[PDB]
């Protein structure tokens, strides 16, 4: 997370929108007012260096200045005003004084830069109104190298200008020497410059705003280069690919390859689906512009493809565009006020790094050298910002928190709460409770912290631009010079220690209970105790080695004073890195960790605090790190909804076990968006400053020091026990550590159950079984413990279905459902899914993965709406699950509802069921057994059940043998037609209802008969009997060894004789 | 929000009802005429939108499926999930609990869905809501018994679970003491863990010879390996040296006779450490001993040429 | 039949999770006969391994009890289906069937944990109900006061209590028609059979039918530690009750009678018999290794069968009428005479059939 700083130096004149002027290299800004007209030159941060008045010569009559620029090397300035004069400010160089390198703090060069601009010269280039014929410089424009200048004015004249440095005693001064005298057809809009080669030639553009670009090179003519059909709004050039871009008024761009004679080839034309548009380079060959519209757009010269960037809020209006190619970073400015700055990781690529409100309509969006951010707003508001980290501190009493650019909220866990205004900006603070301190770069004021009254006395200032200071209860150590001093709050001087310049100069300066940090500018890095009276330094300056140029930003001390966790930055831009270092300075060891694995940036890292007059606090607890990065079911989510509305770039709180044998990743926690920034850590507590219930992030007062349990932590809220919390802590670190057997060693030892499920959730990431039995014995839940014992009796070579169990017992349901779809258990998983009240995902996932267990998905449903007594649906998925002909009905005797049932049967629910055959077998089984023989013959017709209909037909009186006769040879037949075809594809399957027939028979003395029914029906045992009749013997063989049942064999050897 | 007066209706004067039914009364006139009177103890009992004192009306009247339909918060979810369960209906507690996320609970209750005796079930109930003392009477009362024993094991309360066992299960008694034993190892108390490595002991089964009698036979062996080597280890732990070395001599585990071997020089018992170190499978670790400790040269005198 | 293809090709793999995929299923939705045939395979096939792969003997031991697990919850599902028809529909019954299946089910729910979707409440109000209205007054007033400890469903405990208080009344006195008669002892069983369904006299579990599950004149024993199975028959075709001091043995007071003996025969009394007089039972397993059991047939008026897929018993004029239904085997569905070629063509010519329509 970071803050704009604003700084907003006001002028008596107005502002101008397009007069904006940043050097490139060079921390310098300047722009222009009118009415009074000036310039005002200030350097990067925002602080006014100089302002410049009316040219020299001037009549008692005040010039508008209309054109202002940079010179690319030189920290020289060039003046058109509206006159027809031109100027030259120049102060003198500060490398001209030759002094030493004794410049290495950021303030000590703004105070020498200042009294360098105290001296500065304004010079008049002589004729300059004779060459643009007494009209006002619309533009100028220097070359890439600098030594040549273009001028334009409004009328419709274009001058070249010749840069002479000439030397002088005591610095070097320049003269402006017009030489052509150029004629255009309208005054020019904007003066660009082609290189020779890519990386003092003569190739430039002139875009008049009309419908013509005009080139201009040594040969001193006016060709035009591209002339488009309209007229033209404005051009982009790429010196090192040399490729130019022509944009319209009526949303048209083009595409062209500048040659060596300044001429441009078509290659990409395009066009595009009050605030004039604006349109800057994003990347090489990447162009990003905006119409005045919600929506960003951002075209690959490689490929032609256009996309569009989208931004989540509404009503928003692009007005300025500018970017930053060394970080890559766009800053949109809109009509509301609010600033989004964008950083690169086409349109995916991006992304939005943040978002400001300044609440102003700004006019235009500038950067200068260093990364700040220049802004014209309200017409004549000029604010400059710059980000800064948040500045946020805690001493283990009370948290102070920087959260705009003045404003810092002071707050204790008693809580006491105060806001603090500093006179200035705030740039540091330092809390040592109830002492408190600000840095704003010239002065450092420290106060006091009146809890009982909520008031903050003012004790003094101490005048040092020191970056580097920190407030202790004994008193302030601050930096001078190339010594460091420790003092009282009334300014007694205690202690002071004094460096060489070859040792550097101390930057950072980190005290927290009775340790003291210095790292200076040259990785110098020095560990000591503070006392009541003397600082004693702890061995000497130790180098460190880290595995473009890597400073370190800040450095963070636990404390014992013995390991040290620091912050880096790459390059000189102050690029923010990814890596985290841990200097172990007993053992003299250097380990890191790197975040963009993670796919996360840090900003602060923070060492555990322990709370004053507490010394029982072990080294385990010591060693912790925390850092702050950034990258069915209806009675279900009302329990958190609470929470849900206490809601009202992703957080990520990370906590590392910094280990002698390197560092070991703890725990992970993400947060929500009313959880600002963490202010410190407080073992065993969180301590996220946040703001209040429906609150706003803008406001001073909306903020409350929120404290969170770690993830580590569940289930302990009395925060008392001490013998408890070591012994948890000491778990965790072996269970990070892999130290499982330790783990469980320090968690015997502890009575509370937190620890036992902290254990069972370490078997489950870990694959052990017989401990977590312990672990869920001792929770008292021996509903887990007899699943998992189920679990093993029921899976013996499959510990996965085991772990699935216990994390499922354990309230873990997501690691539960991809274990099981790692351990192939789909039947398993979508008994889960079914078990969690998500009839939907079980659904799919039959439908998907496994298409045997929809049956039972139905089934289920079914019986969930019966117990929910919601018949209307029970019925119907009853029928959806192929159980029509035991349950449906079921449903309707039980229920009493067989009326309809027998209105249904008589012939959405009569869509369906009369024509089901299961329901028509029941409802005919059913008659039977209320007598209504004929109405069962009926519906078992209707049903095709030859077996019934055949029994039925032959148990009636008379016999109806006839239809009976016709039902079995229709069968036979049947059977015959299976054999036929399987002896084609090359004794059928007898027909079971044939035997009713031979009973009939049987009690007829139709011997014959029945004897070839029986067989034709597979009625060996009754084959027998019926062979035993008359007198054949034979038949009764061929018949017993069909059925492969060796009694009959048996018997019948027997009975022959 | 009330816990001690009855829910009163006020019936209209000069009222003499006759027949409740339905949850409305028929109250007689003086006159003789019959006029219906609801009570408001079965309010809204018969509507299905979220409305709390339906559900209410609902709950108190053990209406407590159809009381399903109607839910307004998950508080009043909770409530009919424990009432459920407390009279006993397990098909409308799995449907409950369906809708509170605990698919362990939902998945162990349809387990036992199907149970239909009171004792048994109750003693499930009980141990689902953490009465482990109701839980084991209502299982010693019931039909299955085991259960009672099982609950005590899945607990690991041995000594519960080893005085359940003396009556209900005899062949179960050295297993449940032998893991109990291996508990105590890790609790540091090994004097009653002789005991229960001596009680372990299980005696050779008999009887038709088959794979089945092998398997259990081999299993009988293991355990009885296991705890006479516990038993020797501890005996060695609290000083008991001379009895635990015969059986260290007697099996071949070199990691077993490994383990033995190192706590023999603490107690002074020399001799028997001596022994061991030779046959723990290093001679150089021994001779060390030796010639720092034991200070014995006869017996490195046979180790000198390794 | 996707399973039959499975089982056909071997696979056992897929054939097991298949098969007890399909017996879940069938347990779940209350196919209680889909899921006792379901079971039934699968502990048939629980000793079917791949021939590439020699099994180790304790896996054979850990099979083997799963295999006799699921050969019981089959014996079980196939049991209740009738009482659960009976108890929950509408549908036509037999009354003396469906008391000794009640009897059979009170006897074998209480031994071991009972299976999923078998309830005890329904099988004692079905036993209760037709026990009062065949007159088993006793023994109905008996499983009543069984009955008032246990659940009932919500439109029962009135008809229940009305029935109940009703049966008190009327003499003490049970039919001696049907009760159930142990052959091993030679007593009838007027009580009520305890866990296991065993006899109170000698703890033997009767060898019921498993159509209507009337008794049958069987006794099972199992041969000492040097007897085999084939050479028995072949000794008894080539050439009072041995077993007598054997009872002696087990229903004499002060004999232990915590638990079942076994009868215990050996070479001497596998001799002299009649060639039909000995059942020999061979579990079906697969390939797994388990020894016979064994079963004296005490009358001969009495035809039993048994099942080669099952090999349970029944009433042989019974299991022919069950056959006409069109599985075969109630339990098994098998059908002898079958080649794994013909039946495997036949789904494809069905599917042929359907398609064509
Ligand atoms: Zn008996
Ligand atoms: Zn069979």
């Amino acid at each position: 997370m970071s803050l704009f700083v604003v700084n907003a130096p006001g002028h008596e004149g107005q502002l101008k929108e397009q007069l904006i002027v940043a050097h490139k290299r060079r921390p310098l800004l300047a722009t222009a007012w009118v009415n009074p007209p000036s310039v005002l030159i200030t350097n990067s941060e925002g602080e006014v260096l100089t302002q410049v008045a009316d040219p020299p010569g001037s009549t008692g009559r005040t010039h508008q200045p209309t054109a202002l620029t940079w010179h690319p090397n030189e920290e020289l300035l060039v003046i058109g005003w509206s006159n027809g004069e031109m100027s030259l400010w120049s102060m003198p160089s500060v490398s001209s004084l030759a002094l030493g390198e004794d410049y290495t703090t950021a303030a000590a060069r703004s105070a020498v830069q200042l009294i360098a601009a105290k001296a500065a010269t304004q010079s008049s280039a002589e004729g300059a109104t004779r060459e643009h014929a007494s009209g006002a410089v619309v533009a100028s424009e220097w070359s890439t190298r600098g030594l040549y200048l273009v001028s334009a004015s409004q009328q419709r004249h274009v001058v070249m200008w010749m840069l002479e440095k000439i030397p002088a005693e005591t610095s070097v001064t320049f003269k402006l020497k017009p030489l052509w005298s150029v004629q255009s057809r309208e005054p020019v809009a904007r003066i660009i410059h082609v290189p020779s080669k890519a990386s003092d030639d003569i190739s430039f553009l002139l875009a008049d705003g009309g419908t013509s670009v005009t080139a201009i090179n040594e040969d001193q003519q006016l060709f035009p280069c591209v002339t488009q059909q309209e007229q033209i709004a404005s051009v982009l050039y790429d010196a090192a690919t040399r490729t130019l871009v022509t944009l319209t008024t009526t949303s048209m761009i083009e595409v062209y390859a500048v040659g060596e004679d300044i001429k441009g080839t078509s290659t990409l034309r395009r066009k595009l689906s009050r605030i004039a548009m604006s349109m800057v380079w994003a990347s090489p060959g990447v162009v990003a512009f905006g119409s005045g519209d919600d929506r960003l757009r951002i075209l690959d010269l490689s490929s032609g493809s256009l996309d569009v960037l989208l931004l989540p809020q509404p009503d928003l209006h692009v007005s300025s565009l500018a970017t930053f190619a060394a970080k890559g970073t766009m800053i949109v400015g809109t009509v509301e006020g609010f600033l989004v700055v964008f950083q690169h990781h086409e349109a995916s690529q991006w992304e939005a790094m943040t978002v400001h409100q300044v609440g102003k309509c700004v006019d235009r969006v500038v950067l200068t050298a260093l990364g700040d951010v220049a802004l014209c707003c309200g017409g004549s508001e000029l604010q400059v910002l710059h980000e800064i980290i948040r500045k946020r501190a805690w001493d283990g009493v009370a948290a102070a928190t920087q959260i705009s650019s003045d404003m810092v909220v002071i707050e204790s866990i008693t809580g006491c709460q105060c806001l603090l205004q500093n006179k200035g900006n705030v740039h540091g603070v330092s809390i040592a409770f109830p002492n408190i301190a600000l840095w704003n770069g010239s002065q450092i004021d420290f106060y006091m912290i009146d809890e009982a009254t909520s008031e903050i006395t003012f004790i003094n200032f101490v005048l040092t631009t020191s970056p580097a200071f920190a407030i202790h209860r004994e008193g302030l150590i601050y930096v001078k010079g190339n010594r460091i001093v420790f003092e009282t709050m009334q300014l007694a001087p205690i202690a002071q220690m004094t460096f060489t310049e070859s040792e550097g100069v101390p930057v950072i300066m980190d005290i927290m209970n009775d340790y003291l940090v210095v790292v200076s500018s040259k990785n110098y890095l020095r560990l000591a105790r503070i006392s009541t009276r003397d600082l004693q330094q702890l061995g000497p300056a130790r180098p460190l080695t880290f595995p473009l140029e890597v400073s370190v930003s800040g450095a963070r001390v636990n404390a014992q004073g013995r390991r040290v966790a620091l912050m880096s930055t790459l390059g000189p831009l102050a690029l923010p890195d990814t890596r985290i270092w841990v200097y172990d300075s007993d053992t003299d060891k250097m380990s890191f960790f790197d975040f963009g694995s993670r796919n996360e940036i840090p900003n602060s890292v923070y060492w555990n605090t322990p709370e004053p007059n507490t010394t029982t606090v072990g080294e385990f607890e010591y060693i912790l790190l925390a850092c702050e990065t950034y990258q069915e079911n209806y009675a279900e989510k009302k329990a958190e909804l609470e929470d849900a509305r206490r809601e009202s770039r992703p957080h990520n709180i990370v906590t590392f076990f910094a280990t002698h044998d390197g560092l070991v990743l703890q725990n992970f926690a993400p947060l929500r968006r009313y959880q600002i920034c963490l202010v410190g850590l407080t073992i065993p507590d969180f301590l996220l400053a946040s703001v209040k219930i429906n609150g706003d992030p803008n406001n001073a007062e909306d903020y409350v020091i929120e404290q969170k349990r770690l993830r580590d932590f569940e289930g302990l809220k009395s925060d008392k026990d001490v013998a408890v919390r070591e012994a948890l802590m000491k778990f965790s670190y072996y269970a990070t550590i892999g130290n499982m057997d330790e783990a469980y060693r320090c968690v015997k030892s502890i009575k509370n159950p937190a620890a036992w499920q902290g254990l069972a959730r370490l078997c489950v990431t870990s694959g052990r079984l017989d401990v977590a039995a312990v672990c869920l014995a001792t929770m008292e839940d021996c509903v887990a413990a007899r699943a998992l014992r189920e679990a093993k009796e029921d899976y013996p070579d499959d510990q996965d279905v085991q772990l699935a169990t216990l994390a499922l017992g354990l309230s873990m349901t997501e690691e539960a459902v991809e274990l099981l779809r790692k351990s192939k258990r789909y039947d398993l998983l979508t008994d889960v899914y079914m078990a969690c009240g998500k009839f939907e995902h079980a659904q799919r996932h039959s439908e998907r993965f496994d298409r045997a267990r929809i049956r039972p998905v139905a089934y289920k449903y079914a019986q969930f709406m019966e117990s929910l007594q919601n018949m209307d649906a029970a019925i119907m998925w009853y029928y959806n699950a192929k159980c029509a002909s035991t349950d449906v009905p079921r449903i309707f005797f039980q229920t009493n509802r067989m009326h309809e049932l027998r209105q249904l049967m008589m012939i959405t629910f009569a869509t369906i069921f009369p024509q089901n055959r299961e329901l028509l077998l029941w409802w005919a089984q059913h008659s039977e057994r209320r007598h209504n023989v004929q109405e069962a013959l009926r519906f078992y017709n209707a049903g095709e059940d030859v077996y019934n209909i055949v029994r039925i037909l032959c148990s009636l009186t008379p016999p109806k043998l006839d239809s009976a006769l016709q039902l079995v040879n229709k069968e036979m037949d049947k059977a015959k037609m299976r054999f036929q075809q399987q002896q084609a594809f090359a004794e059928p399957d007898p027909v079971g209802s044939a035997y009713f027939v031979a009973q009939l028979y049987e009690r007829q003395g139709d011997d014959q008969l029945a004897l070839q029914y029986y067989q034709a029906a597979g009625a060996y045992r009754s084959g027998v009997r019926v062979a035993w009749k008359m007198e054949q013997y034979g038949v009764v063989a061929n018949l017993a060894m069909k059925s492969s049942d060796e009694r009959l064999m048996l018997e019948t050897a027997m009975a022959l004789e | 929000d009330s816990s001690e007066d009855n829910l009163y209706t006020p019936l209209p004067p000069g009222y003499t009802p006759v027949t409740l039914f339905r949850g409305t009364v028929v109250c007689q006139t003086p006159n003789g005429t019959l006029e219906t009177v609801p009570l408001q103890t079965h309010n809204n009992i018969f509507l299905r939108t979220p409305n709390a004192e339906a559900f209410y009306n609902n709950f108190s009247l053990n209406r407590l499926r159809w009381s399903s339909n109607n839910i307004t918060s998950p508080q009043e979810a909770e409530d009919l999930a424990v009432k459920s369960l407390h009279m006993l209906d397990v098909e409308l507690a799995i449907r409950v609990y369906r809708q509170l996320s605990q698919p362990s609970l939902v998945l162990c209750l349809e387990k036992i869905r199907h149970i239909h005796e009171k004792n048994l079930l109750l003693g499930h109930v009980s141990m689902i809501m953490g009465y482990m003392k109701d839980a084991q009477n209502f299982f010693l009362r019931s039909s299955q018994p085991l259960r009672a024993l099982e609950m005590r094991r899945d607990m690991m309360q041995w000594e519960r679970a080893l005085t359940l066992a003396e009556q209900l299960a005899p062949e179960e008694v050295p297993i449940i003491s032998r893991d109990y034993a291996q508990h105590l190892e890790y609790r540091g108390v090994y004097a009653k863990a002789l005991e229960m490595y001596q009680k372990g002991l299980r005696q050779l089964p008999t009887g038709h010879a088959s794979t089945e009698l092998s398997v259990t036979v081999q299993e009988v062996e293991r355990h009885n390996e296991q705890c006479r080597q516990g038993a020797a280890r501890s005996q060695i732990r609290i000083g008991n040296i001379a009895d635990a070395m015969k059986t260290v001599k007697e099996s071949s585990e070199v990691s077993f006779v490994k383990e033995c071997a190192k706590l023999c020089e603490e107690n002074q018992k020399h001799e028997e450490a001596a022994q061991l170190y030779e046959k723990a499978g290093d001679i150089e670790r021994a001779a060390t001993i030796y010639i720092e400790r034991c200070k014995n040269l006869k017996a490195a005198e046979r180790l000198l040429p390794f | 039949e996707a399973l039959e293809a499975f089982r056909a090709a071997k696979w056992p793999k897929e054939a097991m999770r298949l098969m007890e995929t399909l017996a879940t299923n069938s347990v779940t939705c209350r196919k209680f006969r889909d899921a006792a045939f379901y079971y039934i395979h699968l502990a048939e096939e629980y000793g079917r391994f791949e021939e590439t792969e020699k099994p180790t003997d304790v896996e054979k031991a850990a099979r083997i009890r799963r295999s006799k697990e699921c050969v019981r919850r089959a014996d079980i599902y196939y049991a209740f289906s009738g009482v659960y028809a009976h108890t929950t529909q509408p549908l036509p019954y037999n009354e003396l069937s469906l008391f000794r299946t009640a009897k059979y089910l009170f006897g074998m729910c209480a031994e071991s944990a009972i299976p999923i979707n078998v309830g005890k409440g329904a099988i004692l109000y079905t036993l209760s109900r037709i026990a009062n209205r065949l007159e088993m007054v006793r023994t109905a007033r008996a499983v009543f006061e069984k009955l008032q400890g246990v659940i009932l469903p919500v439109s029962m405990m009135e008809q229940v209590d009305i029935e109940t208080l009703l049966v008190r009344s009327k003499p003490v006195k049970d039919r001696d028609e049907l009760l159930d008669r142990c052959f091993r002892c030679n007593q009838l069983i007027a009580q009520l059979p305890m866990a296991g369904d065993r006899c109170p006299n000698c703890f033997h579990p009767c060898v019921r039918s498993f159509v209507n599950f009337e008794c049958l004149p069987l006794v099972e024993f199992v041969l000492a530690d040097e007897l085999t199975d084939e050479e028995a028959e072949r000794i008894i075709v080539s050439g009072n009750d041995p077993f007598f001091t054997q009872l002696q043995y087990v229903l004499r007071p002060g004999r232990p009678t915590a638990t079942y003996q076994p009868f215990v025969a050996s070479a001497d009394i596998l001799k002299g018999f009649r060639r039909d007089e000995v059942f020999i039972v061979r579990p079906r397993y697969g390939t797994l290794p388990v020894p016979n059991r064994y079963y004296r047939l005490m009358r001969s008026d009495v035809s039993v069968c048994l099942c080669n897929g099952c090999q349970h018993f029944f009433i042989a004029e019974d299991y022919e009428a069950e056959c006409m239904r069109g599985s075969g085997c109630p339990l098994c569905r098998y059908r002898p005479g079958k080649q794994v070629s013909r039946s495997m063509k036949q789904i494809l010519f069905d599917m042929e059939t359907a398609a064509a329509a």
